[PDB]
RNA sequence: GCUUUACUGCAGGCUGUCGCUGAGGACUCUCACUCCGGGAGGAGGACACCGAUAGCCGGGCA
RNA sequence: ACUCGUACGGUCACUGAAUCCUGCCCAGUGCAGGUAUCUGAACACCUCGUACAAGAGGACGAAGGACCUGUCAACGGCGGG
RNA sequence: GAAACAUCUCAGUAUCGGGAGGAACAGAAAACGCAACGUGAUGUCGUUAGUAACCGCGAGUGAACGCGAUACAGCCCAAAC
């Protein structure tokens, strides 16, 4: 047969490809040696076209304009500090050593110093639970228990834009603009509208798929389709 | 609308032109590579052994 | 059928009548190191491996018979042309 | 009596054993940062080198180049093939990782003229193999009775030609009777059968 | 051309084993190696990656 | 490549606005988890064999399979008497 | 082609990448093994011979030593000191 549209996504042509020239800013932490004496004044509220949620313009003390990734509550004029002795206040940044357990956290790093990896989408958070010396615990928006190093930055508050998932799209035209500011091919034909020669499901006089939509992790690319390494599917039971 | 003649009217675009190297109107303005003779791509000139018959 | 374990038939061997004692033969162990086993190992390659891909056929509905007549007095042996024969019992 | 050069020989018998195994261990970090084809001002086994050609003359090059290890890095058909020419993993080259290495410094030198290479060992995943390589234009090797062979014409990229002496033995040109019945004269002139 | 529990194979995935690979049937360490850090340094660690082989799955492809 | 992206993400599929709803079946096939025991290759190891080698057998036993469980908005099924 | 076809065959052919010369390559035995009290660098030509050898032992595939010729040419390092 023909190779499959996810096939055709790896090629990493035009098509499949993120509009990376029109995006603003890589949201990563500020690099500080020691001493937390880095601060500075939010100067203009951003919209992302990355993530559709805000992002927020800061001006530090040492002349460096950078966009960084906006808390709820955060504005023009509030000051916001990062570093190891900074405060424990909305929009700051400081090691989950330094930030107490029960707190809601966002931008969470993998490695300390990656610039923050975990919980970025709009309105979700991170809860910061158990410290020790060795390692905190974090509590990931998925709710998976993530053990993590101490000194893995990450910013205090939930992410800004909360509650984007709540308006449906309503038309498909709705749905074409935000696809446009991604990385993904929109519209979706399903494999079982296809011919067989372009999908495992394509084929048959009638729509259904060839054989059982659960496909083993083992299975290579092109065949790897529908229900990958089901644990259980559908609804009940 | 047709593939034959309606679709030939828009043909107004200038590819293949008159190469630096070989003088041969296959030099393609846009990719700047000889289809003629390989300008642009190698330093070495285009031949290939399909050009005529095996044993000769 | 019913067959006797011994019985007074011709030795070849001896060039007269004495008393057999008749044996299914036994299938004798391979030793992997006949011209056809070297020949396996050096033309299986990739892909097929022409007759070395061919799996083992079928069956006959009923087998010949397969025996050893053991000599009494010499002690050795001979093969005889086999009979189909669904069963093959020995009387003692 | 024993040459110093005889302690450089009887070590490498062994390249896992003795001060070599430490040295390797540590010369073989630095190597895996450097490039494919590193210039060195002094051969790593003196002996091999001397043994091969090389003298600490003027327009002599010593160069260590890194290849990878395995088989061939094969494409799969992309049409239609009888199940004997199907394979990707299995299939090695017919050149050894030696040829590969000496062409590659050749390359980085076009003036010189590959004279021989020998092994300096591996990792994992590469192996090392240090190249003699001779100016064929310095008056200094022109003038030498034991070198200036190699600055005929018909020597020019003796290496792309298998002229070498890794070249002539992969080529299956070291017995002169039994066995070297498809080799010699050339692999081409019998029907590329070797 | 297309399908599949047709024949035979080929990619790919999973898994054991050998090499890289080191010190004191479960374990400790650090020095290769990998990743994070601008750096200092941190995490991991003889595993993983990679090379080789073996078993299983394998119309994704021939 | 996705990705100047990080689960309110994005990948892979099915169904196809709203409204009222979406029953029963896990035996087969698929996927997934488990597994006393069974089966399960090669390397190394043991026995036999060979002044060596081929080779024969053993011990151990990974994934996988047997076996058990979960799962149908998974492929599908919902009859005769 | 094998009157299908998978090994085999077409064939190391077509085609592709790299490179030299006026010719290339080969070449002074860790050779041969008419086993010898024998030959004596290498190409090549004639022959050895469709012989030995290979092969779903099918179709097909296929040398060499030697011999008669052509032309003839033997040397330089590394190390010892
Ligand atoms: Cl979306
Ligand atoms: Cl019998
Ligand atoms: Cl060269
Ligand atoms: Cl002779
Ligand atoms: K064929
Ligand atoms: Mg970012
Ligand atoms: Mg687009
Ligand atoms: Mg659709
Ligand atoms: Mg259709
Ligand atoms: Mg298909
Ligand atoms: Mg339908
Ligand atoms: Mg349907
Ligand atoms: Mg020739
Ligand atoms: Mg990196
Ligand atoms: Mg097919
Ligand atoms: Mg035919
Ligand atoms: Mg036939
Ligand atoms: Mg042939
Ligand atoms: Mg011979
Ligand atoms: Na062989
Ligand atoms: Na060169
Ligand atoms: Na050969
Ligand atoms: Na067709
Ligand atoms: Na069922
Ligand atoms: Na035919
Ligand atoms: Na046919
Ligand atoms: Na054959
Ligand atoms: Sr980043
Ligand atoms: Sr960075
Ligand atoms: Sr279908
Ligand atoms: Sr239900
Ligand atoms: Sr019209
Ligand atoms: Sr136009
Ligand atoms: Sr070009
Ligand atoms: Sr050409
Ligand atoms: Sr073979
Ligand atoms: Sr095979
Ligand atoms: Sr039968
Ligand atoms: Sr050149
Ligand atoms: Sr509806
Ligand atoms: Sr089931
Ligand atoms: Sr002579």
């Amino acid at each position: 047969g023909r190779r499959i549209q996810g096939q055709r996504r790896g090629r990493g042509t035009s098509t499949f490809r993120a509009p990376s020239h029109r995006y603003k800013a890589d949201l990563e932490h500020r690099k500080v040696e020691d001493g937390d004496v880095i601060a500075g004044t939010v100067v203009d509220i951003e919209h992302d076209p990355a993530r559709s949620a805000p992002v927020a313009a800061v001006e530090f003390e040492d002349g460096d304009r950078r966009l960084i990734l906006a808390p709820e509550g955060v504005g023009v004029g509030d000051e916001l500090q990062v570093g190891v002795s900074a405060e424990i206040a909305p929009g700051n940044t400081l090691p989950l050593a330094e930030i107490p357990e029960g707190v809601p956290v966002c931008n969470v790093e993998s490695s300390p110093g990656d610039g923050g990896k975990f919980a970025r989408a709009s309105g979700v958070n991170a809860q910061l639970l158990t410290h020790d010396r060795n390692v905190a615990v974090v509590k990931l928006p998925s709710g998976e228990m993530k053990r993590l190093d101490p000194q893995c930055r990450a910013t205090i508050g939930v992410v800004a834009g909360g509650g984007r998932t709540d308006k449906p799209f309503v038309k498909a035209g709705n749905k074409h603009h935000k696809m446009k500011a991604r990385g993904t091919k929109w519209p979706n034909v399903r494999g079982v509208a296809m011919n067989a020669v372009d999908h495992p499901f394509g084929g048959g006089g009638r729509q259904h798929p060839g054989k059982p939509k659960s496909i083993s992790r083992n299975a290579p690319p092109g065949r790897k389709v529908g229900d990958i390494a089901s644990k259980r599917t559908g609804r009940g039971g | 609308t047709g593939a034959g003649t309606p679709s030939q009217g828009k043909k107004n675009t200038t590819t293949h032109t008159k190469c630096r190297r070989c003088g041969e109107k296959s030099y393609h303005t846009k990719k700047k590579v000889c289809s003629s003779c390989g300008f642009g791509k190698s330093a070495k000139r285009r031949d290939y052994e399909w050009q005529s018959k095996a044993g000769e | 059928m019913q067959m006797p374990r011994r019985f007074n038939t011709y030795c070849p061997h001896c060039n007269e009548h004495q008393e057999h004692e008749v044996e299914k033969v036994r299938s004798g162990r391979q030793t992997g190191m006949k011209w056809i086993d070297r020949q396996r190992e050096r033309n299986s390659g990739i892909g097929n491996d022409g007759k070395f891909s061919k799996v083992p056929g079928g069956d006959k509905p009923t087998k010949k018979t397969d025996l050893k007549y053991r000599c009494g007095e010499c002690g050795k042996a001979h093969l005889r042309e086999g009979w189909r024969a669904g069963r093959l019992e020995f009387q003692e | 009596a024993r040459s110093a050069y005889s302690y450089i020989r009887d070590a490498w018998k062994n390249p896992g054993d003795g001060q070599l195994a430490e040295l390797q261990w540590q010369r073989q970090q630095e190597w895996r940062n450097e490039g494919a084809v590193e210039r060195i001002e002094r051969p790593t086994r003196l002996d091999k080198a001397r043994s091969q050609g090389y003298k600490a003359k003027q327009g002599v090059i010593v160069a260590r180049v890194s290849v990878r290890k395995g088989s061939a890095r094969k494409r799969r058909h992309k049409a239609g093939r009888r199940s004997k020419r199907q394979g990707v993993t299995r299939i090695t080259r017919r050149k050894d990782i030696q040829r590969v290495a000496e062409e590659r410094a050749s390359r980085t030198f076009p003036n010189l003229r590959v004279l021989n290479s020998y092994s300096v060992g591996q990792d994992g995943r590469q192996k090392w193999h240090e190249v003699i390589l001779i100016d064929p234009n310095h008056p200094a090797i022109q003038n030498d009775d034991d070198l200036s062979w190699i600055c005929a014409d018909d020597q020019a990229d003796r290496v792309f030609r298998g002229l070498t002496g890794a070249g002539r033995r992969n080529r299956g040109l070291s017995g002169k009777g039994k066995g070297s019945e498809k080799t010699r004269p050339s692999l081409r002139s019998n029907g590329g059968k070797g």
